RNA sequence: UAUUAAUCUAGAGUGUGGUAGGGAGUUUUGGAAUUUCAUGUGGAGCGGUGAAAUGCGUAGAUAUAUGAAGGAACACCAGUGGCGAAGGCGAAAACUUAGGCCAUUACUGACGCUUAGGCUUGAAAGUGUGGGGAGCAAAUAGGAUUAGAUACCCUAGUAGUCCACACCGUAAACGAUAGAUACUAGCUGUCGGGGCGAUCCCCUCGGUAGUGAAGUUAACACAUUAAGUAUCUCGCCUGG
RNA sequence: CUGCCGAUAAGGUCUUCAAAA
């Protein structure tokens, strides 16, 4: 799989945290790929916790096997140095196999492409911009899919008997029944 | 549910505090009583319906 | 003749047909499919015969492994059938088997009778006349 | 999960026969060893005993066919997939 | 005998000699009209107004209060009917 | 009067996924003023999207980015 | 039709490729809120009701500010919604795991539907052993109301509600509608996969709703998710 | 804007009819 780790340790001084950071990787981690990591900077979070109001965010993007979890997590606590810790297994989150998947990859692209260039035109240099279409419906429908509409599988049939066929067509439905009027 | 006077004029803050406090007092009232899990839902759904049919022709 | 829909049919080979009959004229339908078998071929042969629908055509796949039978219901001028109610007789786990001197009539002879006796499907009139019974499939009138 | 692939190819009795009776009852051989460990752990999930008692039903009444039909290959399949007992 | 200028939205089981045709337009509509009017006005021995006639004397007028517009809208008049307990 | 420009941002953009350390001042605005997940008539995603936002929302207030009362 | 000897893929499964989920169990983690306790400020009521009274309070209550401990449930998101065969499932994470939808030039080649007996699961209450107990509250005590009140109201309050392992197997366990298969107008929503490529909207294949004709019904009403036209199988009914 | 608020002996009529004007 692929995890990530977002570790929260004290705030104390810098260097000396990269090396907590170090530490606590090292240890831990039995089977491992490739280990990058970032550091998010220092914030002020919302809530206090373990009476702290700084720290530093560390980014983990590592990969291996499902026992890379379970040391790491029990030691996390144990380890003064550390508020907070989260194994965001990637392959789980909310939409990861279209991510994977190719095509959806570019389709995104040409989407943010495109939508670049409407909000430009409505937030115009200082021209007005009359149409405003954003929120609004769009034009006639896309020429693309007209055409490239897909075709259904017609399997082919041949005839081999018949019997009776004319084709007499009665398509006159709801006719008149009134015709001529008269009288007695 | 901080709300800042401006100290421009005081009508507008309870003018705004007013919503405030009915959207709160809706909550703070539901977790007064004792209702079943079946009867909650039930109240949710109805609350819900209510909300759902007046916007409806308000839009 | 090509067409665009999957095909299917009921396991039953007598009601299948006789509920696609039923249903279409009920709705006013005219043209309905399904899946072509030689009991069902040689009951709508006879049934063209007597004049209950107007044609009959059975088609086969491009590959020769599959063949669907496509009919049509003759309606008149005004669009009323010649169909007027369908009943089975010999449905599945029950069977029915009438010897000759007990073959039905039905409503007096005005509508047609099905008994596959020994030389498959046969209206009730020349089973009568060859004093020869069996299997009985459905009503029709 | 088990490694579908690895099973699937040394049932085969040819290649892309990936759909017979045969491979489908060694993989579901594996599945059933699969989850009887994993109930035994657990014991309250009882979702996973129901996937587990269909998974065994599923194969008797397969192993019933495959002796109406073609009964010598009943008993190749029997010896080496040792699931009778 | 009724006879009825349906548009699309009619019953034809109830009208004996349909003649199908639009009902929005207050032009269709006075055509078709005075084209009835016009085989009564010819039975009774009248001089004609729109029936067997040029294009010059068919010319009509659209009334007042691009394209004319015979879209059905106005749906937003339709809630659910009141219900709930 | 009121606005009809409710339309789910990331469906225009084709987003595809949500990770709270890549959009973190995107999902501020889906907040309330009280640090409370926007409903559907303010916030303005599909359902589907509602539905991510939440669960990576809330995973933030869990990671301690994000208030839960107050301001 | 049944038996036997064989062929085929359309029924049903398997694999590859897309894919949505509060589906389940096990182990950890988090914040508000209530209660209790600890420390300050403070000074006469608080509490409760239709109205009051038991009750709590100068031993400093209610309130306010900080901290600690502990148990239970997971606001907003949250729905003219999703998943599961049903019961049910909604803080976050890890591990294990079940089923389902769409497209299949692939494969097996009727291996399918139902199911007496049997097995599995099965809300809440209840039981047995050992933990836990913040809040609430059957039983119980008191104050009210009342002609009487063993009740509705209020103040206290044990079992219980919680966890682990063993049982109990009943509910308006309801869509008061057994499962499977084929056909029969239409319109408006909404959800998922696929095709196009800003959304929005169009088409295809499915799930979940509303309206609605033929058709059915004693009527209410059902109406493509049937209570309609038919077949198979099981369960059940025969006046109070 | 939610005080309080209980009971009511037995059996019984009444549609004769449209043949029709
Ligand atoms: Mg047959
Ligand atoms: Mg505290
Ligand atoms: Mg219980
Ligand atoms: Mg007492
Ligand atoms: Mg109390
Ligand atoms: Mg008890
Ligand atoms: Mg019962
Ligand atoms: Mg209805
Ligand atoms: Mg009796
Ligand atoms: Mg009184
Ligand atoms: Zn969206």
């Amino acid at each position: 799989m692929q995890y990530n780790i977002i570790l929260l340790v004290d705030g104390s001084l810098s260097l000396e945290q990269a090396n907590q950071v170090n530490e606590k990787q090292q240890q831990t981690l039995t089977n491992v790929e490739g280990l990058q990591t970032e550091y998010l900077g220092l914030k002020e979070l919302a809530y206090p916790i373990k009476k702290q109001l700084s720290a530093h965010y560390y980014r983990w993007k590592f990969s291996g096997d499902n026992q890379s979890t379970k040391d790491f997590k029990r030691t996390a606590n144990i380890n003064k140095q550390v508020l907070r810790e989260l194994i965001i297994n990637l392959e789980r989150e909310y939409g990861y196999l279209a991510s994977i998947n190719p095509k959806k990859q570019q389709l995104a692209l040409q989407k943010r492409a495109k939508y670049d260039e409407i909000i430009a035109r409505e937030n115009n240099p200082e021209n007005p911009d009359v149409p405003v279409t954003s929120g609004l419906a769009s034009t006639q429908p896309r020429l693309s899919r007209t055409e490239k509409a897909q075709k259904p599988k017609e399997e082919l049939w041949d005839v081999v008997q018949k019997m009776g066929n004319f084709d007499s067509v009665q398509a006159n439905p709801y006719r008149p029944r009134f015709k001529r009027f008269n009288a007695e | 549910p901080k709300i800042e006077v401006k100290n421009d004029d005081l009508e507008l803050a309870l003018k705004k505090f007013k919503r405030v406090s009915l959207e709160i007092r809706r909550l703070a009232q539901r977790h007064e009583y004792h209702l079943r899990k079946g009867m909650r839902l039930r109240e949710k759904r109805k609350i819900a319906q209510k909300k759902r049919r007046k916007f409806r022709n308000m839009v | 003749i090509t067409t665009t829909k999957p095909i299917k049919a009921h396991f039953d080979p007598v009601a299948d047909l006789l509920t696609k009959i039923n249903n279409a004229r009920k709705a006013k339908l005219m043209t309905v499919t399904t899946i072509a078998s030689k009991l069902k071929i040689a009951i709508l042969e006879i049934l063209v015969k007597e004049g209950y629908l107007a044609n009959f055509q059975v088609l086969e796949n491009k590959s020769k492994t599959k063949r669907i039978v496509t009919f049509n219901l003759k309606y008149t001028q005004r669009r009323i059938p010649s169909i007027n109610g369908v009943k089975q007789i010999s449905k599945p786990g029950l069977r029915i088997y009438r010897p000759f001197e007990k073959l039905p009539l039905v409503l007096n002879g005005l509508g047609i009778a099905i008994i596959s006796t020994s030389d498959g499907v046969m209206t009730d009139k020349v089973a009568r006349l060859k004093k020869i019974g069996g299997e009985i499939l459905a009503y029709v009138w | 999960q088990i490694d579908k692939n690895g099973i699937i190819k040394s049932a085969q009795l040819h290649d892309k026969d990936v759909g017979s009776i045969q491979v489908q009852v060694s993989l579901l051989t594996s599945q059933i060893k699969q989850l009887t460990d994993h109930l035994l752990a657990n014991k309250k999930d009882f979702i996973s005993k129901r996937g587990l008692y269909a998974k065994v039903s599923k194969r008797k009444r397969l192993l019933k066919y495959l002796k109406h039909n073609d009964l010598e290959a009943y008993r190749n399949l029997v010896k080496t997939l040792n699931l009778r007992g | 005998p009724v006879v009825a200028l349906c548009n699309t939205n009619t019953n034809p089981e109830l009208v004996d000699f349909i003649i199908p045709a639009n009902n929005h337009q207050p032009q269709s509509t006075c055509l078709l009209m005075n084209l009835l009017a016009d085989a009564v006005a010819e039975a009774k021995a009248m001089p004609t107004m729109f029936a067997y006639k040029p294009d010059e004397e068919i010319q009509i007028e659209i009334p007042q209060k691009k394209q004319i517009t015979s879209q059905r809208l106005n749906i937003t008049r339709n809630p659910e009917v009141l219900t709930r307990e | 009067f009121k606005r009809s420009k409710k339309y789910c941002r990331f469906c225009a953009i084709g987003q595809l996924r949500i990770d709270l350390i890549d959009d973190l001042e995107a999902l501020k605005r889906f907040l309330s003023p009280y640090a409370k997940i926007n409903p559907r008539r303010i916030t303005g995603n599909c359902q589907m999207h509602q539905r991510h936002v939440a669960k990576a929302l809330k995973r933030a207030r869990y990671l301690a980015l994000v208030p839960f009362v107050k301001d």
